[PDB]
């Protein structure tokens, strides 16, 4: 405040006000949970958004006084390796997949079916170099129609190396095991699974529980105790 | 964009007053604000300044401790509170906005001001000229001289020129003796160095008659020059 | 043995302190010295994080390094049976540093155990995201309440004649009420009541949530019981003996000093446990985590 | 049947691209040298400016 | 079918003829001719200013044309205008889409531009009578993330998107005037000629193209890399440019002779470049690697002449003033640094 003139000491005050605003607006974006939502297209993403409803697509909701912001990127159709590192600090990845489509094969390639496509995409997004400490909340959808679809035609078509009694609760357990057997970290990553079919207030509670567990762990490793 | 002042009027010798200006059309919360007084048939002089954020307040040595500046930011209003009064306080008060960052132009919009009648070290900036008779169509020059150099180490020299037409409020013409304000014709120009500065008009219209003032802004208080008048 | 410094205090100089205290303090000095120097070096050169919870362990690593350098003078004090050759002024620092780095380690040994409690049972709170400029102010105030209750050890002509020698000791079996003794007991009974509550609720509320199936969070439950296990191993044995001193002073007045002849000796061994913390503090807080 | 249209577009682009004139590489290298040498006295970074007039000192 | 095969064969034989024509015009290399001149000494550059205040990863920056002001953009959701000489903040503009990837400063100082991963390019007006900065225009019409935007003049702007397309926009009306197509993969960067009549683009298909602003057609193509083209920039003479790939290699390409001039690479570098710039005299090529630090190359002998190692994370953006006074680098640790 000695060399400066009278029109160089108001610029400093202006800069200080700018700094105050930047710092005060950056304590609001660290008090909210950022979730990244992924799926296989017509795999229940829209209905899961509808159930817990209040380029890139945005959603914002609240439950038990905790601001969730949820990013959907299903309309991009770009090269995934050129923008996937933007979502590096997300709290969790919500992976919605329907298990009422094991028989229905993909339209593009008549040889293979949609469950295999979902498994490939899960393997690709679960072992990426940017997501080695990010948890995956896995939703299994449309289990109503699965009950009537399994009895008419078994799931051996989708899983040739299977041997079972072709019942609902087994088959669901086998599919859950098959999806969590794709994980290759096992020490810095945990997969949460859930069964849902147009049910209310259960999905949000499950998401809240998984988020609370992730937050507790991330807090425990900032003091070394973990 | 507009500012409207209100609060003036005849006052008793010993008393108080409160003048308020309402500013509509811009972002009042990021604009420093000055008051500027002008005596009847004298030059216009400076009073006080309050900054953005209401942090820094500057007064004149004539009114220090007798005037108070305040700012109601949510409702976009500026107040001046006048405590003790004497005969030499009668004037017209104007409220000027000014925003300071690298490359701005303080003293842009001058307001309109309210009358005020009361019953009954520093730089020296001089305009030895008193009046310049002149006919339209020819160039005119006006001179201003300081008491110490206005050129800082950084190279920016803080000389301001501006014009008051008869019956209106003044409007910035030139800032830092070289830069031209936004909304004035390129006929006007300014130059000089050190302590001697000159303003020039190339083509003279019949709308340029008025009075011209040169001011310095090196350090508070800001000292205004005298009145140099032009006739037709 | 009834001498008068300014009160009616028995003073004993037993021919047993020499054979036991010097070696014990030598081990508690040669190990805590580098044990805390290495920690205080890594905390300022090779650590580039400076979160709001590692500026609460730095204070604990500086409040126990200062109670290591102040040991050898008191070591010499015992090897010569309460003989001070270092004059007056050092005899008022070597009782102020010891009594201000021992209160100032229990304060930063309890802030960590409230930090963790908020980090576990109340996740996404407002206090788990404080800035490291409002976590250094609280450090500068905890360093200011440590000093304010300890400066009276500087405003007292400390060295007293013992007939033949000169003794430098803040602790002595006197008969008038003091503030150093109440502050000896209150620096234990309160932090215990905080640490036990916090370390029990962390363990319970990390267990009704079925979170204790991972192999890295079943390890973090041992190091929460260990921390509360080596706090009663260290600070308790020297509090029961002071309670015994209080009871012996109440039952019988300071009229026959022979009664104390044993207990006082015991105290100056039990108090020697307090300095062992500053030796094994960086091993259960910094390296084993 | 738009594959033939796309191929026609591509071959027309190739027709256009093969209708330019080229110079030897040595002339380009010489022009680079000339521009680098005739301006060596104007950039502070290459020839470090004295610390008495640079504004960032 | 038959027409498809015959036209593919025709394209292949055009490729062969063009390769023969390019080979026939090669007789000397840049190294052989430059073997005569003498090297510049090792360059020692010291961090003068440090610019702090961003709370997240910085993705782009641009220098003003007065070489005193600069603008920076980060995933924080803010766009900041600095003052290099004094380290002050002039303006701080909020954003609607926090997923920003570019920024640009107008060559007259009135407007700025921002955009990315939201399909929209926004034009902000800095000099208003109302005292603040407000969105002047909002251009939409792409179907992919914006990866570069450069002001052509005060009322035109050229953008490149992630749907294999560049586009020229008139800011007043708001509608595309010309559309440049021909790239196969995502287009990652573009750079403008000194006379603003041509520009070059570099895409994710390991090829670069020289467009034409007026007639709106491709003129010439440059291949040779093996991965993405993350950054590109013209030589100050306007008759060459430098490409920065993702396989830890930079190259110098020539316009008048469609050839590879010279390659910048070392065996100790296995990580790809993210930013490329020249020097006012065209003697130093500054390259921003993702091994946490920058590099300086003597751009006439292809030998390193200094290292600007002062950053804690990946280096993303880098730029040199209009008079060679300084050089500013930004990085993913949310810091900007000025070297002389
Ligand atoms: C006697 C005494 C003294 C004392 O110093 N006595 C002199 C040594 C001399 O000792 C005596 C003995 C008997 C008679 C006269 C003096 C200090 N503190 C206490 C306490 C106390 C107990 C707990 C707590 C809380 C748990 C944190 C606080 C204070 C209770 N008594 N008490
Ligand atoms: C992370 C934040 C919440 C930590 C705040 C610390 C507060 C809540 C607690 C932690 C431990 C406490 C201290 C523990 C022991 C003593 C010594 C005693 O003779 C006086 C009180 C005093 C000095 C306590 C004051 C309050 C205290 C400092
Ligand atoms: O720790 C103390 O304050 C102490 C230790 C021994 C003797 N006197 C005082």
């Amino acid at each position: 405040g000695c060399t400066l003139s009278a029109e160089d000491k108001a610029a400093v005050e202006r800069s200080k006000m700018i700094d105050r605003n930047l710092r005060e607006d950056g304590e609001k974006a660290a008090r909210e949970v950022k979730l990244l939502l992924l799926g296989a297209g017509e795999s229940g993403k829209n209905t899961i958004v509808k159930q817990m409803k209040i380029g890139i697509v945005e959603t914002h909701f609240t439950f038990k006084d905790l601001h969730f912001k949820m990013f959907d990127v299903g309309a991009q159709r770009s090269e995934r390796k050129k923008w996937i590192h933007c979502f590096e600090g997300v709290t969790a990845i919500i992976f919605c997949v329907a298990l009422s489509d094991y028989d229905l094969v993909l339209a593009e390639d008549e040889e293979m079916n949609r469950m295999h496509a979902s498994m490939k995409l899960f393997d690709s997004i679960c072992n990426n170099k940017w997501f080695t400490d990010t948890s995956i909340i896995l939703f299994l959808n449309k289990k109503d129609l699965f009950e009537e679809k399994i009895k008419k035609s078994p799931l051996t078509i989708c899983y040739p190396e299977y041997a079972g009694s072709n019942t609902y609760e087994e088959a669901a357990a086998y599919i859950q095991c098959q999806f969590e057997d794709l994980n290759k970290r096992k020490d810095t990553k945990e997969i949460y699974t859930h069964f849902t079919c147009s049910t209310d207030t259960k999905n949000v509670q499950f998401v809240f529980d998984a988020v609370t567990d992730v937050i507790i762990k991330n807090n425990l490793k900032d003091c070394g105790l973990f | 964009v507009q500012l409207v002042e209100s609060g003036g009027g005849l006052v008793q010798p010993g008393g108080s007053r409160k003048l308020s200006c309402s500013a509509s059309g811009f972002a009042f919360s990021s604009f420093g604000m000055h008051w500027v007084r002008q005596a009847p048939e004298k030059g216009l002089e400076w009073v006080a300044y309050i900054s953005s954020g209401s942090g820094t307040i500057y007064y004149a040595d004539t009114v220090k401790g007798r005037f108070t500046i305040s700012r109601d930011d949510p409702k976009n209003t500026l107040f001046l509170q006048m405590t003790s009064l004497r005969s030499e306080d009668t004037a017209m008060y104007y409220c000027v906005r000014s925003i300071y960052y690298y490359g701005s132009s303080p003293f842009d919009f001058w307001g309109q001001g309210t009358t005020l009648t009361v019953s009954s070290s520093d730089i020296v900036m001089t305009q030895a000229t008193s009046s310049v008779p002149v006919t339209p169509g020819e160039s005119v020059s006006i001179s201003c001289r300081s008491s110490k150099s206005l050129l800082h180490s950084n190279g920016n020299t803080y000389l301001y020129w501006f014009l008051q037409r008869p019956g209106q409020s003044p409007q910035l013409l030139i800032y830092r003796m070289s830069n031209l304000a936004s909304g004035v014709p390129d006929r006007f120009s300014g130059s000089g160095s050190g302590t001697a500065f000159t303003l020039t008009i190339s083509r003279l219209e019949a709308e340029d008659v008025g009075v011209y003032y040169c001011m310095q802004h090196l350090e508070y208080p800001l000292t205004f020059g005298a009145g140099t008048k032009l006739e037709l | 043995f009834l001498e008068i410094d300014k009160k009616n205090c028995c003073v004993f100089r037993d021919d047993f302190i020499v054979k036991v205290l010097p070696p014990v303090l030598g081990l508690e000095f040669i190990f805590g010295l580098l044990g805390n120097g290495l920690a205080l070096w890594i905390f300022c050169f090779h650590l580039k994080s400076w979160k709001s919870s590692r500026i609460f362990l730095f204070n604990l690593a500086v409040a126990d390094f200062l109670l290591i350098i102040c040991l050898p003078f008191l070591m010499d004090n015992y090897v010569r049976r309460w003989d001070w050759k270092f004059g007056d002024i050092p005899c008022r620092l070597m009782l102020f540093m010891l009594a201000m780095n021992r209160q100032g380690s229990i304060i930063f040994l309890t802030v960590v155990a409230v930090d963790r409690y908020f980090r576990v049972v109340h996740p996404h709170h407002a206090l788990n995201k404080i800035s490291n400029r409002t976590a250094a102010i609280i450090s500068c105030l905890l360093w200011g309440i440590t000093i304010g209750l300890t400066v009276h050890l500087l405003k007292k002509k400390m060295p007293i004649q013992n007939g033949g020698a000169n003794l430098c000791s803040s602790f002595s079996i006197c008969h008038t009420f003091q503030w150093h003794e109440a502050m000896f007991l209150l620096e234990f009974f309160l932090p215990l009541g905080i640490i036990l509550f916090c370390s029990a609720r962390i363990i319970w509320s990390l267990r009704q949530r079925q979170m204790d199936r991972h192999a890295k969070i079943k390890r973090a439950i041992t190091f929460i019981m260990v921390v509360a296990i080596v706090f009663v191993i260290c600070f308790l044995p020297s509090v029961v003996v002071r309670i015994r001193i209080f009871w012996l002073l109440h039952t019988s007045g300071t009229q026959n000093c022979e009664v104390y002849r044993s207990v006082d000796l015991a105290f100056f061994i039990t108090l020697s446990f307090t300095y062992m913390n500053s030796m094994l503090d960086p091993v259960v807080y910094y390296f084993s985590s | 049947t738009a594959s033939i249209a796309q191929a026609r577009k591509l071959v027309e682009q190739l027709k256009m691209e093969a209708n330019i004139d080229r110079i030897k590489v040595s002339k380009a290298a010489a022009d680079l040298m000339a521009y680098c040498e005739a301006h060596a006295k104007e950039d502070p970074l290459l020839t470090p400016v004295p610390a008495s007039e640079n504004p960032f000192r | 079918g038959s027409e498809l095969d015959q036209l593919r064969q025709e394209a292949e034989q055009l490729k062969n003829q063009i390769r023969d024509a390019r080979k026939a015009c090669a007789d000397a290399t840049l190294s052989q001719i430059t073997n005569n001149i003498d090297p510049v000494g090792r360059i020692q550059m010291r961090t003068r200013r440090t610019l702090r205040g961003h709370l997240a990863k910085i993705y782009a920056m641009h220098w003003g044309t007065d070489s005193r002001l600069l603008v920076s953009a980060s995933q924080d959701g803010k766009l900041i205008i600095w003052d290099s000489y004094t380290t002050n903040k002039v303006h701080a503009i909020p954003l609607r889409s926090s997923w920003v990837m570019t920024c640009a400063y107008a060559p007259s100082g009135n407007y700025v531009a921002c955009g990315g991963l939201d399909n929209i390019c926004s034009i902000y007006n800095l000099k208003t009578r109302e005292g603040n900065v407000r969105v002047s225009r909002e251009l939409a019409g792409h179907t992919g993330y914006l990866s570069c935007c450069r002001f052509l003049d005060d009322n035109q702007i050229v953008t490149s998107s992630g749907d294999t397309t560049c586009a020229l926009w008139d800011i007043e009306t708001g509608q595309q005037t010309t559309t440049f197509t021909g790239h196969t993969g995502d287009v990652m960067s573009l750079s403008l000629a000194p006379d603003t009549r041509l520009f070059v683009s570099g895409a994710c298909d390991a090829s670069a193209k020289l467009w034409d602003v007026r007639e709106g057609m491709c003129r010439q193509t440059f291949t040779g890399h093996e991965s993405d083209i993350n950054a590109i920039c013209f030589f100050p003479n306007g008759n060459a440019f430098a490409t920065g790939s993702d396989d830890a290699t930079c190259r110098l390409f020539d316009l008048r002779a469609d050839q590879e001039l010279m390659t910048y690479s070392h065996d100790n570098i296995i990580c790809g470049i993210t930013s490329v710039s020249f020097s006012k005299s065209g003697r130093l090529l500054l390259a921003g690697y993702d091994d946490f630090n920058c590099n300086v190359w003597d751009a006439l002998k292809a030998d390193r002449a200094g290292v600007l190692a002062g950053h804690d994370n990946r280096v993303s953006c880098l730029g040199v003033t209009d008079d060679g006074m300084a050089v500013a680098t930004g990085s993913w640790d949310s810091f900007l640094k000025i070297w002389n």
